[PDB]
């Protein structure tokens, strides 16, 4: 009996899939399918699913689409009540009748914080002669004014459904309206609000989601569906996005297990935490349970306590609970090797740093509120982001919406919200605005540097010398030696060297929240012995940061550790208790003496003069400080140079009257740096010390 | 060059006689057992395509272009009148935009009215003349809606209202077209 | 003395880089340095090395060259001295004079095997109008008659450098030239040699390109450099061609440990082997230790004691030695982790399988040689071509060739070689001819298969339930249930099922050597207790693998093992030895009785005619096998199925005159499926045994 | 529309009376410590831009076209005779192959004879005159070699060989459209 209809209607029975136009009316079909049906490009079909819900969409060709499939966005999927991969029966009806009036209303929490006329900036030139079909209790959406509003169609006239002319009259008296059960929200999360990767997806959807949709009919195919999956990589990356995509568009529970917010609760009451989560989802399933940083868990007796309590609960699921495991984490090496055999989690999925064309993806999912200028292109800034993860380009699009609102109650308007525009140099701004200088590509070196390197600083070098052969802070005006020391250090006590600055602990947007922190202290564990140098510690503040410091650094002795600022005020004192470091080194301008021993050492490397004097090079500067000095003598031989090529060209050319002519006791002219020559070279700018911050330095002890 | 083969077909003049379409049970929306097992092979297919990432090559563009032309030599157009007329007429795939424009402007009441094409959904107007109707995608079969300043003036024409088909029929002009070439 | 040059011929002063030309006399240049200069693009140019020796190129502009960088091939690098970072010193020379006379003769080993003119064939189109500059002791190549042939310019008139007019003569009198010891072979492995993997040798040449070229400046830079790398991935990926190409392009030694080699020699002989091989790179200094398939080595006594030595060369070797030791393998996972860690092997890069846009780069390296067809498109057999490593898609382009060749000595005539063409059929052919159905995504199963669907082999079932509750062969006719037998069991013993057929354990072109073989046991020993399932064990033979099957095998055993074949006369006995696997069972084509039991239990799910006698369906259908019974009663369906519609077509037309009329005791025709639709599906076909075979089977235990 | 400004040189013509270039020691091919430092900023620049694979688009290209095109307003055309003669004449980027050919028939012996032009190495030919400078690889400043079927007919012209000039000379003409716009 069944497979009449099936064979009888194959032309009209279709299967669900994701749809390329991402507009509200319109679904996509294959060509062949099309000339089967004999259908126009724009034409009008009814769908139909199980539900006995009916549809009015245009239909539109598609090259990329299967005969067999059907294509339609979120909205469509919605009002048919149906998913991916679910069937339907579609005809091509021509007869629909002109609508006489329709009525449709805004559905409440969509519309919070807004006042104005919804109809004259959304529904007004979304209906104008677009001829759009519209069926009773469709829901669609409007995009304007940072926002997406969801409007429900209360009835049509004629009934179910009609098409909107511009004769017809749109009825919008009325309340916002509740929402109801059956329709799931549209600011839930789905596959259209995923970019950046597709492939990570797919694979995600050939495991999961027959499973998932239904496990009976996946049972009786034979093949063994994955007990558990292993999410990973950088944090923002849509990890737990996509798990809950996922969930939603199999139509599974979702169940969302934080991993430091379930070890915080005190013993026995985390185990029964666990047996919960597990058993909700067994009692809604099928289900997913998402466990968020997996590795805060299973990476003392109440440590194994509940991750052999997980183990159970892993194990004690059968593919009969129609139940699927998803966790997140940084690497799977950073998760027990326990976790990651067979039966458990099976496979694992990267989640990675998109690449530019991915970038490209997030872009326009996050702009697709927002009105953009003529003069914004996306794919250009998707080339100029770099190292963001979706979390950060959400904040970027986000940021720049706001500045172009910066121009300019506590409720806004929703006309000129709408009306208004964000510019290229909107996001040119926020991308400048907030953002390090982060990954920033941490190296390991092993540094020359020694202590005959450094010119003066003599009372130093021999207190450091003592100190080795718990922790140091360099302080003072920049440029003075500050890095030199800790290297001469490293290379004396012969351990490797890390350099990094304060806003490298930081993330994009000078995210207080850093994982990262520790990260540097465990390259800084892989080498070994290795000196961590802190360079401009004040610059942490953009707190929790500090601390969190404080923690890696005492669990842990052989790591020596060097901070270093030019501005000690600022930087908070618990850094500075005895336990953790104790010296406090201030290295000040090199005085007269040092500035010779300075200037000589840069100077030994090319010819100098006979008028020059280096006490006087020293007098007349003071102020200078290291990086000045160094600077000043490589000015001086690039006017040196200069000065002795251009004479050399002119003699070149003067030569063209007699070639022949060899003169012995004539020899070459010799370039010598000079007096003058310095003294044009001080001109080049310019970053000085007040006198004020010198005894803020001098009096910083204490 | 191409014969226009013009028609007009409105729903009214579609007999409407038909049958129900019978309504179907929860059964025919209900998959069988090798229909998961082909969705699975979907996702392997399409996955397994993302992964090696294919080659699109300027010389498979101009060769499918060139197989997709051959397929539909001869396009079908449908302007669809705010007055639910729809206008009928054949066209080649090279044809321009104008082509269609001054087909419009031949069967008005009046060539005098000022007028102007455009497909929908969304709202787009066909601005260019120049325009091939392929790179306009009016190809292989389109629907077009006709919208005007002041649509009281376009009543097509009386004549051919004489004329008048049924959808239906007008469907069986088109369906030579599309499953077999022009004859 | 030095900033004055080096400032003063700044413009001149260019450094070099791998070149996208890949013609002999074409160097590129940015086009700001090419106004720089005042250099017309095809114009002259001389270039000079450290080594003094000059070259003369045309030069050409290219976008995405730097300023600073000038780039050039091979061919030129070699011709110059020179390697990539080394600088250079070039000026537009115009002056040229046009070659009245040159002197050129080919390469020994080049030119091997082959009889004919070389000019006519090689150097006259080379060198017909072309314009080409050209300098003494320059050698150059070309490319024909799938090979590439070196030419030597002896001397040139005027000298050293000249170019070549169509009035110039060419003397190819002489004798093939012996190689020079200072001109390494441009038939020796380099950067353009590999294709599919740009991004991982930057991040080679990233890490490992100073510290080789100049370890002494490399080290005052103050960054640490790696000491070891381990690449992964699959076999024939271009790792060992990375290693080659890496150390060639640096000037550095290169010295390969091959990892079983190594490891089959006397206890004692090897760890001397060690010693000998990193003390002759520290020899030859700055050098490259390749050690291929470290797992082999470090993944009993003297299995740790190599190890041990191991890990002593790699901690006694000390930045100074100025050597890096690179190791291939499949995964990172398959080593010690004891190598894994920082200070040994430090950084590793994934060689993977090519995505389609790296396959275009890998045919278009190897169909360099070889004259291609107009109607060869390479980009769209990159799309045919699959799963393709670097070595399988050089084994096609070497195939396709020969093909070509298949179209006619031990010696070839030059000419006739080189105006052979490759057509795109030779490649579709070799594509064709030799391939898998290899990575053949073997996937673990858990079958919901009875023995109650088996129908019949009641004598067979019982054996198999008396077994259970060391192996098993089935054989007989195909399609009488080998394979459900396999999953009842895996079902019964409440285990995972694993199918895979023959040549998926051989690779592309049926290579006999296999790593995937322990692979499968691998799984099937990661899934437990698990059922190994050999489908066509016959199809081995495309020898080695028998025996490493053989070996795997015993070294095991909870994993069951059940082999299937329909052609057993074939297979290799040995693998049937009583400690292997005892039961051979014959399966024959299911008697009368149980073929009513077959097409009883697939006609139970769709209504049957009164007139249908099941035992005469047995007694028309008897050389039918299971595949070909369950096939019959499909196709039974389809026809009754068409036949049904066309007849509820027919009525519902038939309605159209009297739509209203309704008949109650008229009722719905039932669809039924009678004798007459099974005689007619009987025709589709065909595949029968011959009654001679089944004797064979019958005869076969002996 | 353009002036040709035409130009003949020839390396006997240049004065070649220039003192030597000086040689140059070891010192000036061997690397600072800044170099290598400098060298492995690029190698991780151009990995970082293989990681990210940054986006070509369309819009990018035309507008790069564009910079192009403003930057070098006036284009340059060398054709070398096989007697080693230089022809210089100036272009604009949109002129084309066919414009070049013509402006060599002008300078001829005679316009009779029969040749070809070509760009090396290798040897590619110019079939196409509807071909512009640009698309043709001619630009900004090209040299372009000419070929013959019958070369001892082309000896360009007699008059224009008394007129010819040193090729640093023609270089100075040339130098003011590359460094700076047209004045
Ligand atoms: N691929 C992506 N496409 C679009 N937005 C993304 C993507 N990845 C991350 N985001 C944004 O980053 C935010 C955090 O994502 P989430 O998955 O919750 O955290 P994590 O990725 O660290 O698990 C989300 O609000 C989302 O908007
Ligand atoms: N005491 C010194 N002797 C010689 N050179 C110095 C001295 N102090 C600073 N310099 C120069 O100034 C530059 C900056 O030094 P560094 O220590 O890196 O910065 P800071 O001291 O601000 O941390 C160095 O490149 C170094 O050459
Ligand atoms: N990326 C590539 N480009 C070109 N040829 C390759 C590439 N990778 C592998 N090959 C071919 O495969 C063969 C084997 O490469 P090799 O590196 O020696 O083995 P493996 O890759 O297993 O280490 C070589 O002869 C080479 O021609
Ligand atoms: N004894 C049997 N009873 C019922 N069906 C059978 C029997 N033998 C084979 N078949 C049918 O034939 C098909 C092939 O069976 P299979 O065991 O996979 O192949 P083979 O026996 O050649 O290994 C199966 O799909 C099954 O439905």
């Amino acid at each position: 009996s069944t497979a009449i209809l099936k064979q009888k209607n194959r032309p009209n029975r279709l299967i669900v899939d994701e749809a390329i136009n991402e507009d509200n009316s319109v679904v996509s079909l294959s060509q062949p399918k099309m000339d089967e049906l004999q259908l126009f490009r724009g034409d009008t079909v009814l769908l139909k699913g199980k539900k006995r819900r009916e549809a009015v969409c245009i239909v539109l060709s598609d090259d990329t689409c299967s005969d067999e499939k059907i294509r339609m966005n979120r909205v469509v999927r919605n009002n048919l009540r149906v998913r991916l991969g679910d069937v339907i029966s579609i005809q091509p009806c021509p007869d629909v009748k002109y609508g006489k009036r329709i009525h449709v209303l805004p559905i409440d929490d969509t519309v919070e914080g807004i006042t104005g006329n919804l109809f004259e900036v959304y529904l007004k030139p979304y209906f104008l002669e677009a001829y759009r079909p519209i069926r009773k209790g469709d829901i669609f959406l409007v995009r304007g004014g940072m926002r997406a509003v969801e409007f429900k169609v209360v009835e049509t006239d004629p009934s179910p459904y009609c098409i909107v002319a511009p004769d017809t009259v749109i009825h919008c008296e009325g309340e916002p309206i509740k929402r109801e059960d059956e329709e799931e929200s549209l600011n839930e999360v789905g596959y259209d609000d995923i970019g950046g990767c597709r492939k990570q997806l797919a694979q995600i959807k050939e495991m999961v989601e027959l499973p998932l949709r239904h496990p009976a009919l996946f049972k009786a195919i034979g093949v063994k569906p994955p007990r558990g999956i292993l999410l990973y990589g950088p944090p923002g990356t849509g990890k737990t996005l996509i798990a809950r995509a996922v969930a939603n568009e199999t139509g599974a529970f979702f169940f969302l297990i934080n991993g430091p917010e379930i070890m915080s609760k005190l013993a026995g009451e985390s185990e029964s935490n666990l047996r919960k989560a597990f058993e909700e989802a067994e009692k809604n399933a099928p289900a997913i349970i998402f466990i968020d940083e997996l590795d805060a868990i299973a990476p003392g007796e109440v440590e194994r306590r509940i991750v052999s309590q997980l183990l159970t609960l892993m194990d004690g699921l059968k593919q009969r609970a129609h139940v699927i495991v998803m966790a997140a984490t940084n690497r799977p090496n950073s998760i027990d090797p326990a976790l990651r055999r067979f039966g458990r989690f099976d496979r694992e999925v990267d989640i990675g740093i998109p690449d530019a064309t991915g970038r490209l993806e997030i872009l326009q999912i996050h702009t697709k509120n927002m009105k953009l200028a003529d003069d914004v292109d996306l794919e250009q800034v998707a080339n100029e982001t770099h190292g963001h993860v979706g979390a950060d380009l959400a904040a970027l699009c986000s940021e720049a919406a706001l500045q172009a609102i910066r121009k300019k109650d506590e409720t806004i308007d929703a006309e000129v919200m709408n009306s208004l525009a964000v510019t290229m140099d909107d996001f040119r701004w926020a991308l400048s605005q907030s953002n390090p200088s982060a990954l920033r590509e941490t190296v390991v070196e092993v540094p020359q540097v020694t202590w005959e390197d450094i010119g003066g600083l003599e009372d130093v070098k021999r207190e450091l010398q003592e100190l080795v052969q718990k922790g140091v802070l360099f302080y003072g005006p920049p440029g003075c030696g500050k890095t030199l020391l800790a290297k001469a250090i490293a290379n004396e006590c012969q351990a490797n060297f890390i350099s990094i600055k304060g806003p490298e602990l930081l993330t994009m947007w000078f995210g207080e929240s850093e994982a990262n922190v520790r990260e540097i202290f465990d390259k800084a564990r892989q080498a070994a012995p290795c000196v961590l140098f802190f360079d401009e510690l004040d610059s942490i503040a953009k707190d929790r940061v500090i601390n969190q410091i404080l923690t890696e650094m005492d669990g842990m002795s052989n790591v020596f550790i060097i901070g270093a600022t030019n501005r000690p005020d600022i930087i908070d004192p618990a850094i500075l208790r005895p336990g953790r470091l104790d010296q406090l080194i201030y290295i000040p301008l090199p005085d007269e003496k040092s500035r010779v021993a300075i200037l000589k050492a840069n100077l030994r490397k090319s010819p100098v003069a006979k008028d020059v004097d280096l006490e006087f090079l020293a007098k007349m500067t003071n102020g200078f400080s290291g990086a000045d000095l160094t600077e000043i003598c490589q000015r001086a031989c690039k006017l040196a140079i200069r000065e002795s090529i251009e004479s050399e060209i002119r003699r070149e050319r003067e030569r063209q009257t007699n070639p022949s002519a060899m003169e012995v006791e004539e020899d070459d002219p010799v370039p010598e740096i000079r007096r003058d020559h310095f003294e044009e070279a001080m001109r080049f700018a310019r970053r000085s010390v007040s006198d004020n911050d010198i005894r803020k330095y001098e009096m910083f002890a204490q | 060059p191409v014969d226009r083969e013009p028609v007009v077909c409105h729903p009214d003049l579609e007999e409407r006689l038909q049958a129900w379409p019978a309504e179907l049970p929860d059964e025919f929306f209900e998959l069988t057992v090798d229909d998961v097992r082909r969705r699975l092979a979907q996702l392997k297919s399409e996955r397994k395509r993302l992964e090696e990432a294919p080659l699109v090559t300027k010389a498979f563009r101009e060769a499918q272009i060139k197989e997709k032309l051959e397929r539909y030599p001869k396009v079908a157009l449908r302007v669809l009148f705010p007055d639910r007329y729809v206008l009928q007429g054949f066209f080649r795939p090279s044809e321009t935009v104008g082509d269609l424009r001054d087909f419009v402007r031949s069967h008005l009441g009046n060539p005098e009215l000022s007028f102007y094409l455009f497909i929908t959904p969304p709202k787009t107007v066909l601005d260019d003349h120049t325009q091939t109707l392929f790179q306009a995608n009016l190809f292989p079969a389109a629907l077009v809606h006709l919208g005007a300043e002041e649509p009281a003036g376009v009543y097509l024409e009386p004549g051919l209202l004489e004329h008048a088909i049924s959808p239906s029929a007008a469907d069986v002009l088109v369906a030579r077209y599309m499953s077999r070439a022009a004859g």
